[PDB]
């Protein structure tokens, strides 16, 4: 039953984010919190690059818009200086 | 709950005698009520292994 | 002959121990044990798919026989707890069917009840307020 | 194959975890050659870890035998009685510190199959099901077609 | 059914439901969904020219500088002196 | 008045949320069976065969015995559990 | 818009009405203060809880034994809270979470008895007429947790 | 014979009916999909297995951000019908290296920057 989950935003897979599988498993009896889960380091790793490929994708779109319209500034100037002498 | 170990699993593996009136009643709805209860399948303590199917008694 | 197998007693002893429980001559001659020893470590690799599925249709089958008792079927139980937020699996609602069935009765009538909410606010389509255990804990 | 070999229920020794843990290791014996190749990693773990080891263990005592063996040996024996005699034959330091600890961790029961993953003594709270659960009572319990 | 059912002249008849429709309809809407996010582009040919020349360039120089760097390993006394401790004892 | 179950056989389920709605509660009290819905105490190989299909509603194939090969294959010592 | 009474005019559900829901929110507070009540005076007996540890859901109770699949990275006798309990049943109540119950609420405690090894598990190929056989045989590390104490507490 | 599709161009041009049913819009477009195999390359053509590999699609259902430029569009047209393409949204805007490490691309299609795993 997991397309009802993902009309609320929830992953369709229970195992998937959230707080049943990103939770820490266990805990000290002296409270103190336990070492990462091999699995949620790998996660986190795998949230990383892909929040890394998102700004590096995000700015190359920005680069070249910005590169284009000095181009064409470049360029009607190109004609703005050769309209003359 | 609390009961002795051999008479709580008699009452778990106990067969229950069902009857079940068919008339001007379709012989395979019949079927499909009576074929439920003969292979046990009604219990949640259902096993193919375990032998729990009931009596069924179809008039 | 320079050198011949001297460890061949203990190589075939290794395949025959394998095959001790069989019936007629695939528990002594080798050649015929090697063949069926192989053919049950086969046999044996490819039942580790076969426990796991052979385990859910049973306790899919225990569950069916208890949420009938109940009166609800199994797809009206086990879809209508994730629609509560209810994140048991197959293996503890059987448990649950066999060993505390007061809670069972409680899973059906939690299961129950949102499907009795669905059915009445999927009636009056468009905006009316969600039933009481119709609402979802949202996490941010 | 779990057919060709036996079988048994989780089970810790004298229940292990409720009122204290003990430590299921009673002894450990190693068997090492003095002028010998294939104690030379189990040489150096007698130099290095046998004195570190016999240091977070106090309730195992630990023997050191020193003999002349082909094959180097720890004869880890259990509360239970049951001996696993494992070879470290040829093994470095490494591959013995990880023997070791593991014969220190694990209790003395056999290393057969286990049927199920889980063990409860009590396992019903509610009471377990029977065919009685989930039925009605009827007025003066009468069987169906009785008249009185 | 004469040979081999499902090649031939005379094959047997496979029929479709429901079920297999409800699979072919709902793969249909994702798709056209992908016609709809295809639609957009945010820049055109003319902008985007030349826009990961410097990045793309620069993966290239990496992976050719990965296999022009192949070469035997170094070689150590501490290697070979090792396989004299084969032979250590105690006293 | 709303029932989410017929409460008349197992225990009287009562559902409630907590103010959160982060816990879904149930209170569910045994049943008693009353008294006025219970009844008082009333106070050859051949034909063996035959005769024990009878008494226990099988066939008659569990009551022929096994040869040598399936008696000795038995675990006389299972693992018992519980 | 009126039928009259025909075999397919009704349906054949019964029409089964909701509540009110300033009834029933005020009922259901009815409701948790008495199972709060339970816990306060302790009416409980034994509980049990289905605690989502480390892939899958176990249901367990005080004093029993789990049997886990990986190496926990604990020294043995180390005590564990295992976090993540997603329903607490007595006898006469239950509380189930949505999907995790609250931190503050139920404490369930476990302790690593033992760190074995499985049964060594073969893993064979063959395929018909190929010369395809391998084998190999795979042990994985287990750890045994003995569950000592299901704990409530009375914030509801 | 069996060959490569031309997908004309009424196709990909979107009528205002669209626009409705999904929820892009034409002015200001998105800038990234996130494109997801669904479908596997196997009884597929190879040259439609080679794409898969140059988008970076090589396991189903794992998601995938690329750039929405008439280049990388032009890729997926070959290979539309293996993937779920979606735009990808920001709700905040996109993550800076302070929060680089708590992020979550929901199934939504968006990239929350905070992600907590606590209730609202
Ligand atoms: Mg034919």
């Amino acid at each position: 039953g997991g397309q009802w989950r993902l009309q609320q935003g929830l992953a369709a897979n229970p195992s998937g984010y959230g707080p049943l599988t990103e939770l820490p498993d266990w805990s000290y009896a002296d409270g103190r919190p336990a070492p990462p889960m091999k699995g949620q380091l790998r996660r986190k790793a795998e949230r990383e690059t892909f929040a890394r490929r998102v700004v590096l994708l995000s700015q190359e779109m920005d680069a070249g818009l910005q590169a284009w319209q000095l181009r064409q500034q470049k360029l009607q100037e190109e004609q703005r200086k050769q309209e003359n002498a | 709950s609390s009961f002795s170990r051999a008479p709580q699993q008699w009452a778990t593996f106990a067969r229950i005698w069902y009857l079940l009136d068919g008339k001007m009643q379709p012989p395979g709805k019949l079927a499909a009520m009576a074929s439920i209860r003969l292979q046990g399948l009604h219990k949640p303590v259902y096993h193919a292994l375990s032998d729990c199917g009931d009596h069924v008694v179809i008039m | 002959l320079r050198n011949r197998v001297t460890d061949r007693y203990f190589r075939i002893q290794e395949v025959l121990k394998h095959a001790r429980h069989f019936r007629g001559r695939k528990n002594r001659c080798y050649r015929l044990a090697v063949r069926t020893v192989i053919r049950a470590f086969v046999k044996c690799t490819k039942a580790r798919y076969l426990k796991k599925k052979n385990m859910r249709t049973l306790w899919i089958n225990r569950i069916t026989a208890a949420s009938q008792e109940h009166g609800l079927k199994y797809p009206a139980l086990i879809g209508n707890l994730v629609k509560c937020q209810v994140e048991l699996n197959r293996k503890v609602l059987a448990d649950l069917a066999i060993y505390e069935p007061k809670t069972f009765k409680s899973l059906a009538a939690l299961a129950s009840r949102r499907r009795h909410e669905g059915f009445a606010a999927a009636l009056g389509d468009g905006k009316e307020p969600e039933g009481i255990f119709s609402r979802v804990v949202q996490y941010h | 194959t779990a057919r060709g070999t036996p079988s048994r229920f989780l089970a810790s020794v004298l229940h292990n975890g409720l009122g204290r843990y003990v430590q299921q290791l009673q002894r450990l014996s190693f068997s090492v050659s003095r002028d010998g190749a294939s104690s030379r990693g189990a040489r150096e773990f007698v130099e290095r870890e046998v004195i570190d080891f016999a240091r977070r263990n106090p309730g195992v005592v630990i023997y050191v035998n020193s003999r002349p063996c082909c094959v180097p040996r720890v004869v880890a024996e259990y509360l239970n009685g049951a001996v696993r005699e494992e070879s470290i034959h040829c093994k470095s330091v490494e591959e013995i510190s990880t023997l070791v600890q593991k014969l220190a961790d694990q209790s003395g029961l056999d290393v057969i199959r286990i049927r199920k993953p889980f063990h409860t003594d009590n396992p019903s709270i509610q009471g377990q099901w029977h065919p009685f659960t989930n039925k009605p009572t009827t007025f003066r319990g009468l069987r169906p077609r009785e008249v009185q | 059914i004469p040979g081999r059912q499902w090649i031939g002249k005379h094959r047997r008849p496979r029929f479709v439901s429901l079920r297999a429709k409800q699979n072919m309809i709902r793969r249909l809407e994702i798709e056209a969904e992908n016609h709809y996010w295809l639609s957009m582009p945010y820049m055109t040919r003319e902008q985007e020219r030349g826009h990961a020349a410097v990045r793309r360039r620069e993966a290239f120089e990496a992976i050719k500088a990965a296999a022009t760097s192949k070469f035997p390993p170094h070689r150590f006394i501490a290697d070979q002196l090792d396989h004299l401790n084969v032979t250590k004892k105690w006293s | 008045t709303y029932s989410p179950l017929p409460d008349d056989y197992n225990c009287n389920v009562e559902l409630a949320l907590t103010s959160d709605g982060r816990t879904i509660v149930c209170y569910h009290p045994s049943v008693d069976i009353p008294y006025e819905h219970t009844k008082p105490i009333p106070r050859e190989e051949g034909p063996m065969i035959e005769q024990l299909s009878k008494m226990f509603f099988t066939t008659k194939h569990r009551w022929y015995p096994h040869g040598r090969y399936h008696r000795c294959r038995k675990n006389l010592n299972p693992p018992k559990d519980r | 818009g009126y039928v009259p009474k025909t075999s397919l005019s009704s349906p054949p559900w019964p029409e089964v009405v909701l509540p009110d829901p300033v009834e029933e929110t005020r009922h259901h507070a009815e409701v948790v203060k008495k199972v709060n009540e339970m816990i306060v005076t302790g009416q409980y007996g034994r509980l049990f809880a289905v605690v989502h540890f480390a892939s899958r859901q176990w249901k367990v109770t005080s004093e029993d034994l789990i049997l886990i699949g990986n190496e926990l990275d604990l020294a043995c006798g180390e005590r564990i809270r295992l976090e993540k309990v997603l329903l607490v049943g007595a006898d006469n109540f239950t509380l189930l979470g949505k999907p995790l119950l609250g931190k503050d609420l139920v404490r369930v405690e476990a302790t690593v008895i033992e760190k074995t090894e499985s049964w060594p598990r073969i893993i064979m190929r063959f395929r018909k007429r190929k010369n395809f056989k391998k084998k190999r045989i795979v042990t994985t590390p287990q750890t045994v947790l003995r569950i000592n104490s299901i704990e409530i507490a009375p914030c509801l | 014979k069996f060959t490569r599709s031309r997908i004309p161009e009424k196709v990909f041009q979107a009528s205002p009916e669209d626009h409705e049913k999904y929820g892009g819009d034409p002015q200001n477009p998105h800038k990234l999909h996130i494109v997801t195999r669904i479908k596997s390359t196997r009884r597929r053509p190879y040259w439609e297995k080679d794409i898969i590999k140059m988008l970076g699609l090589e396991k189903a259902h794992t998601p995938q951000v690329h750039k929405n430029i008439p280049s990388v569009n032009a890729k997926l047209k070959v290979v539309k019908h293996l993937i779920r393409i979606k735009p990808l949204k920001l709700p905040q805007g996109l993550p800076a290296e302070e929060n680089m490490s708590n992020t979550c691309l929901k199934s939504t299609g968006e990239l929350v920057v905070q992600w907590h795993l606590k209730p609202v």
